[PDB]
């Protein structure tokens, strides 16, 4: 259809959730409507590494350098790791073979794509199919972002 | 300004009070945009 | 008279040096971490605390007694009001995250100045009212011991004391409470320890002042020196705890 | 800088500093008030009570 929206409340805090990926039109024409959104939640497929990851990295690069998103914070979720651990053996991460090395290399090759390091931060996470601590991570990141913005506005930071 | 203007300004004041209350309430919601590539497990993340 | 004057001059020079240091480096992260506008106001209050000695050694006149009545309360009020507002905005900022994504009211670099000036103006109002009730005057007092080389004194030194003192004590209590509330903040934004030590040391100094003032009712000169030294010491305690 | 039981060492340090301050303030007052006995006893009593209260509140709170 169009844009899909969801509500959920956590720790007496209100959360608007905007799914927009189904628009299927020119992103640059309407992307500016979302200036001022507190956080951007990105999702990266790990098991789709052999190249889909080049496309995913290019898409990530574009979002960081958009002019509207100069000061917005990025929350990154790395999914499909349960299959990734087994896929390393069949397809090495070069396409020091290990789970930790591949995870660190992926994390570094993404996190090294924001020039204005001082302006914004890139929270990073590893998510599995089943985990109840994801919402706690979102809460603990959003509160930090809010505090940083309030401090920067008054000149204290 | 006969009673017509008085009624108009009273109604305008009620509208402005309602708008201010709604905006103050709605300034507390935390908005989160979702992005990624297709078939990247976004449905599982949302669920 | 030489001693207290020398101490006051040294204190004024030290305050000027500290102010010049903060000005030169006003863009560094640690200076921005603290309020700059309230830091300047607090430094001005410390400077006035030192300057009060010259007023208290000048020959009494129709104008000098008025300055003696105003500045004494005004300096303390300035310093404590600055501390109260500075700690308050940080406490509210770190407490506001519970509500969520709501910009706190009156946290601009200009609203704080307004609040601090209002708090000072309250004390100014009290002092001016009591000044209107009893006009300043320069009496020449002599005592039942006919010997007394007639002394030259102000008219009603004690008229406004209790009101100003009560106000200042209320401000100190509020400052201590807001220092307690903010003990869990990050390192650069947390100063509860220094505020506690400042308040404790100041209270100790004035408690020590009391008996020396009582026992030296004779030889007024001793009383004046034991008030100039106490005021300068209070200013120095504030400066050392907060800025060093 | 030694955390043993909820970092009591720094609390001991705070108690020591405060007691030093109280004793420094009190010692000259006795000689200055040697002239009058009533105020001398009153100040001694007040100083002793405060010296106990500092240790109590600073360390055991
Ligand atoms: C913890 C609380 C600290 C404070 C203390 C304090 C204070 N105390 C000084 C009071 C005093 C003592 C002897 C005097 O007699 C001497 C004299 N006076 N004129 N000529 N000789 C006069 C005044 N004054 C004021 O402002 C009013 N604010 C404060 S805040």
């Amino acid at each position: 259809t169009g844009i899909v929206e969801t509500h959920f409340t956590f720790k007496d805090l209100h959360f608007k959730m905007f799914d927009v990926g189904g628009q299927r039109s020119e992103r640059k024409k309407w992307i500016h409507c979302f200036e001022g959104v507190t956080a951007i939640i990105f999702c990266v497929a790990l098991s789709d590494y052999d190249n889909r990851m080049h496309e995913s990295m290019k898409l990530f690069d574009s979002i960081c350098n958009n002019k509207w998103f100069t000061d917005t914070s990025i929350i990154l979720f790395l999914n499909k790791k349960d299959l990734f651990e087994e896929k390393i053996k069949k397809s090495p991460l070069t396409i020091s073979n290990t789970y930790e090395e591949a995870a660190a290399y992926i994390q570094c090759q993404f996190e090294d794509l924001n020039k204005r390091k001082d302006t914004k931060e890139i929270y990073t996470h590893f998510t599995c199919a089943t985990d109840t601590k994801n919402v706690q991570f979102v809460f603990d990141a959003v509160t930090d972002v809010i505090i940083k913005n309030n401090l920067k506005d008054c000149g204290l930071f | 300004l006969s009673a017509e203007d008085k009624a108009a300004v009273e109604r305008s004041k009620m509208i402005d009070r309602n708008l201010r209350e709604d905006g103050e309430k709605a300034a507390r919601e935390v908005k989160l945009l979702l992005l990624g590539a297709g078939e990247s497990g976004k449905s599982t993340i949302v669920k | 008279a030489v001693g207290p004057v020398t101490i006051a001059c040294l204190g004024a020079l030290a305050t000027l040096f500290v102010l010049g240091v903060f000005v030169r480096h006003n863009a560094t992260p640690v200076v921005k971490a603290s309020g700059r506008e309230l830091c300047y106001i607090l430094l001005g209050g410390v400077f006035l605390c030192y300057c009060m000695t010259f007023i208290f050694i000048a020959k009494p006149s129709t104008a000098v007694c008025t300055l003696r009545r105003l500045g004494l309360g005004t300096a303390f009020s300035v310093c404590y009001s600055a501390l109260l507002t500075k700690t308050n905005r940080i406490a509210r900022i770190f407490g506001g995250a519970r509500e969520g994504a709501q910009r706190p009211r009156f946290i601009s670099p200009a609203s704080q100045v307004a609040i601090c000036l209002a708090l000072i103006s309250g004390q100014l109002l009290i002092v001016v009212a009591w000044l209107v009730v009893e006009a300043p005057g320069t009496g020449k007092e002599t005592a039942p011991e006919r010997r007394e080389v007639v002394t030259l004194r102000c008219n009603h030194r004690d008229a406004s004391m209790l009101g100003s003192l009560a106000y200042n004590v209320l401000l100190i209590a509020l400052c201590t409470l807001y220092a307690f509330k903010t003990r869990k903040c990050p390192e650069n934004f947390n100063e509860a320890k220094f505020i506690g030590f400042t308040m404790y040391t100041t209270c100790i100094i004035w408690l020590a002042f009391l008996p020396i003032f009582y026992v030296t009712s004779s030889d007024y000169r001793v009383q004046t020196t034991t008030m100039c030294v106490s005021v300068s010491l209070s200013g120095s305690v504030v400066l050392g705890c907060l800025f060093a």
